[PDB]
């Protein structure tokens, strides 16, 4: 209903003066909602305006100006104690109208002056009083009415009461009525007429017509002597100023003479929220009776708008059960929590879920809507940036811009179900090099709104208006065909595109891509590791995931064969429940975040699946000069190792300082490092299992080849789609577990292993072991000097013949696992405190000290012991 | 002049304005390390003096040293420090946190192998 006041106000120049006036110099006269000061009330706008009479007459004379040409307006004027006189007539009809005709408005005159005579202050003398008849221009559903104004009385509004008071019940009037198809003549008078504010001559109300003055008559009382009031019909009643005659509190009139007896503010000014809460609507009853519901959507309200508090107890509102009993407090702490993640487009997802029809009539009126102004307010002519505002308002929720590291415009994609796409991209944002969607839409949905705007044309066109508006239309009309079929052409829609490159721009969109590690994009939609259980995310969400893997995501099923002979495998393969529990859990940590640096160096003698496996993690999840291949994976392991199995350089340890490594070879490793830091990260496993055609049956290190593992399984996805379920069922109950923490795993075997490996890598850790043994008892101090000496006779008569240096002994072993042990002595020197060093060949003495999961059938379910 | 996250801080005078509001100062370089006014009671505030304290005891050398650090936020014309240590001693997450704190647009990260055997210190602080 906006368009018409928006072209009306673009067409009738009358109305364009009033506005001028309005809004430049009557905008002094502004008052506050309430005050005793304003006289005129402005539906519209819902602006309140005290004018003084010397203003109030240009006023007036403006809408005399505005209402000939049949422009529509909805003003209002308060009339307070002492003003005129309003009788209100809704007759109701037995059938859909009574002719009002002059001799019976005539009989109406004298019988209401009757009662006005009667019963009343009066002033004493000869007088003027003007009776006026404006009468509805169609009665409709059978409910007629008219309206009697008498400007020319001014009473209190007691005595306004005690007239309408008396006019109730007379028989008089009422039998009148009882011929003119009235049911009910005595109710047809509002008695609320001497209270409520009436509305101006030639306003109406939203979607009605306003009164028409069918006649005007007037009387001439003298209270000196009454002896025949002469009821006449006024002359040229046309010619008037009927606005300012009209006005009941006016006492300027040239005929009529002076006979002397907030969420709704927020909605106004505020189109979008209008629009919002237009939507909000559609909502089902339980988004605000149930906490979580009514939560995410003041949560959603909160971060888009902080201004939308009104709206958000408006909403509130909908349920006083839950608003009145404690929804004040609720609401504020939401809005402190909120203000101290979701936005509208979770809003029109819900919206269109629920109330589809609606929503599509909804959003297809607001499109109109936009590009009519743009239309009106250009006189049919239509360039890039209108088009980019209508579009971007079409679809702000699917395309998003951001400037790349090259300072170029990137255009991404939230991909839905049902259109071209490769495999894995659903529910996700894609790149595109150009927008073809964008390119293609602008060509084939956008034309409907612009049919729409022309269809709306000829309606307007059609309708009878005189010859200044047709015409206006008929120019309206070329000039949008001229502008309608540029929206096909190339240069154009390149134009438009490049101007909504601003619109779509959201700052920081390409730094949060990707950035969070608890979501993981598959093939079936978004994985989420938030909590426990993972849930799988296949609808429309605000979390910005560009990529993903092509493993499709199912639950745990242990019946699913494909699980079951995969939990057989892997039992196979490390046969040890705690071993295979360790290794499982090991690599379950996909986890793209913080990860520790527990290196393992995975060893067996080939065919046992360490290699398959090594090849078949990376299937399962892949992408998540050597050193920057890391960046942003989750896991990731090397293989195919020669003899040659010596650290990479000096630099072998700078590559361990966000994805799990993993070192797998066909045999135990050459890398002898000679720091403890180094060594209590390393982590080693020798495979046992072997796969053969021949499997001995008395050998549990011999089980049966299966070759078509490694050609058929690990190309079928469904295998896949088990071992990614396995994964992540590890990986929960590693969290349920442990917290999340890979030191609190029990490994006997593996830290058994490790440790009888760093005795062989280490000739340090073999000292360690082998020579230094803790001793509370023993008194002795070892210095420095001593322990260098010590260990360079173990190196000559166990190692080999070599001449040793002090400086180099004395930082790698402050540097050691005896940095507690080799405590600082009151000369500052390193000295070894609460332990105890053996000389050549001598043993432990008695108190020192060098320095289950049992397999199970169900063994991937939970262990009793942590 | 610094930019943190909060707007710009200004060594000129003592105590530093937080520059939060129009001025006409040039300044583009930022770090999202915000500024608060110095508050002893404040528990991270204590915490960390706590944490300095007992990473070098001897008020001597802590006094030395975190006036050493604190010209990190001056960033003109300016001593060479080898600081030893066996491992876990503070010195890494001290040296992390003034990194952190400082940001990468005033800090930078030099390697070893340089000296051993130029213009990442464009700048820098």
């Amino acid at each position: 209903d906006t368009i018409q006041l928006t072209a009306q106000r673009k067409y009738l120049a009358e109305v364009q003066a009033l506005e001028t006036l309005l809004a430049r110099e009557l905008s002094v006269f502004l008052t506050e909602p309430g005050s005793k000061k304003t006289n005129i009330i402005n539906r519209i706008t819902g602006k309140t305006y005290a004018l003084p009479s010397t203003e109030l007459l240009r006023f007036y004379e403006h809408l005399e100006q505005c209402r000939k040409q049949g422009a529509l307006m909805y003003f209002l004027e308060r009339q307070g104690t002492y003003s005129g006189l309003m009788l209100d007539y809704d007759l109701k009809l037995n059938t859909n109208a009574p002719s009002l005709e002059s001799s019976v408005l005539s009989r109406l005159c004298h019988r209401i002056f009757v009662h006005i005579k009667n019963s009343s202050v009066l002033p004493e003398g000869s007088h003027k009083i003007h009776f006026f008849f404006t009468l509805k221009p169609e009665a409709v559903q059978g409910k007629y009415g008219f309206h009697v104004l008498i400007p020319g009385l001014k009473m209190a509004a007691s005595t306004k009461k005690s007239i309408i008071a008396s006019l109730q019940h007379d028989a008089t009037v009422q039998k009148i009525l009882h011929e003119q198809g009235v049911a009910n003549p005595e109710s047809c008078l509002d008695p609320h007429s001497a209270s409520v504010p009436s509305l101006l001559y030639g306003s109406s109300k939203l979607n009605h017509r306003p009164y028409q003055l069918k006649t005007g008559f007037e009387l001439v009382f003298d209270s000196s002597d009454p002896d025949y009031i002469p009821i006449h019909q006024i002359k040229n009643i046309e010619s008037y100023n009927l606005v300012s005659e009209l006005s009941l509190t006016n006492e300027q009139g040239s005929l009529v003479r002076p006979v002397y007896c907030s969420l709704s503010i927020l909605m106004l000014h505020d189109p979008e929220a209008r629009y919002l809460h237009k939507i909000l609507n559609l909502l089902p009853p339980e988004y605000y009776v149930e906490y979580p519901l009514w939560s995410n959507v003041v949560f959603a309200l909160a971060n888009t708008s902080a201004n939308y508090r009104p709206l958000a107890e408006w909403f509130s509102q909908k349920c006083p059960e839950k608003w009145n009993t404690g929804g004040k407090e609720k609401l504020e702490k939401l809005w402190n929590d909120a203000s101290r993640k979701i936005t509208k487009r979770s809003i029109m997802y819900w919206a269109h879920k629920h109330a589809p029809q609606q929503y599509k009539e909804i959003v297809e009126q607001g499109y109109f809507s936009i590009l009519a102004e743009y239309v009106y307010s250009y006189n049919g002519t239509l360039e890039h940036y209108m088009i980019a505002k209508v579009i971007y308002a079409m679809m702000g929720n699917k395309f998003v811009v951001d400037v790349d590291s090259n300072g170029k415009y990137v255009w991404f994609e939230f991909v839905l179900p049902g259109q071209p796409m490769n495999q894995g991209e659903i529910w996700k944002w894609r790149k595109e090099v150009n927008p073809d969607e964008l390119h293609i839409y602008i060509s084939e949905n956008f034309s409907r709104v612009m049919d729409r705007i022309t269809e709306h044309i000829k309606y307007h066109l059609s309708q009878p208006h005189e010859t200044n508006i047709l015409n206006y239309y008929k120019k309206l009309l070329k000039a949008f065909e001229r502008s309608k079929s540029k929206i096909f052409n190339d240069s154009f829609k390149k134009g438009v595109i490049r101007q909504a490159e601003f619109l779509f721009r959201q700052r920081s969109f390409i730094q949060t891509l990707d950035t969070n590690p608890y979501l993981l994009g598959v093939g079936n939609g978004v994985l989420s590791i938030e909590t426990i259980p993972a849930k799988l995310i296949n609808h429309f969400h605000e979390h910005p995931i560009h990529q993903y893997t092509h493993i499709c995501y199912e639950p745990f099923n242990p019946e699913n064969p494909w699980t079951k002979l995969l939990l057989n495998a892997l039992q196979d393969i490390i046969p040890e429940l705690d071993a295979r529990l360790w290794i499982m859990f090991y690599l379950s940590t996909i986890f793209r975040g913080l990860k520790e640096a527990l290196m393992l160096l995975w060893l067996g003698g080939g065919c046992n699946g360490k290699t398959f496996l090594m090849r078949l993690v990376a299937m399962v999840l892949g992408d998540h000069s050597a050193f920057m291949r890391l960046k942003g994976r989750g896991y990731g392991y090397f293989e195919e190792t020669n003899k040659s199995e010596i650290l990479n350089t000096s630099r072998l340890k700078e590559m361990v300082n966000t994805a799990t490594m993993v070192a797998a070879s066909n045999y135990n490793f050459i890398i002898d490092t000679t720091d403890h830091g180094t060594w209590r990260r390393l982590r080693h496993y020798r495979s046992k299992v072997k796969f053969c055609h021949n499997p001995d049956p008395n050998n549990s290190y011999e089980k049966k080849e299966d070759p078509r593992f490694i050609h058929e399984y690990i190309m079928d996805p469904n295998c896949q789609n088990a071992f990614f379920s396995i994964l992540v069922y590890f990986w929960e109950k590693l969290q349920k577990e442990y917290n999340g923490q890979i030191k609190k795993v029990f490994c006997p075997t593996i830290e058994s292993e490790t440790e009888a490996y760093r005795k062989s890598q280490d000739t340090l850790h073999r000292f360690i072991t082998e020579r230094v043994v803790e001793s509370p008892s023993a008194e002795t101090v070892y210095n420095l000097s001593e322990v260098v000496t010590a260990y360079a006779e173990w190196y000559n008569a166990n190692i080999n013949v070599k001449r040793h240096i002090a400086l180099e002994l004395s930082q790698e072993l402050e540097n050691s696992v005896l940095e507690k042990y080799l405590q600082w002595s009151p000369n500052k020197t390193r000295i070894l405190k609460g332990c105890r060093i053996l000389h050549k060949f001598e043993t432990l003495q008695p108190g020192e000290s060098y320095i289950i999961c049992e397999p199970k059938n169900k063994w991937w379910e939970w262990s009793p012991n942590p | 002049l610094l930019g943190v996250g909060n707007g710009v801080l200004s060594i000129e005078t003592i105590p530093a304005k937080l520059i939060n509001h129009f001025h006409e100062h040039p300044i583009h370089q930022y770090t999202h390390i915000c500024y608060e006014p110095f508050n002893p009671e404040n528990p991270w505030t204590k915490l960390l003096l706590n944490a300095l304290q007992d990473i070098i005891p001897e008020l001597d050398a802590r006094l030395w040293i975190m006036f050493y650090l604190s010209t990190a936020i001056f960033r003109g014309l300016k001593l060479m420090l080898l600081w030893l240590g066996g491992g876990c001693n503070g010195k890494t997450f001290l040296m992390r946190l003034v990194a952190m704190v400082l940001g990468d647009h005033y800090a930078s990260k030099l390697n070893i192998s340089l000296l051993t055997s130029f213009m990442r210190l464009k700048g820098r602080g």
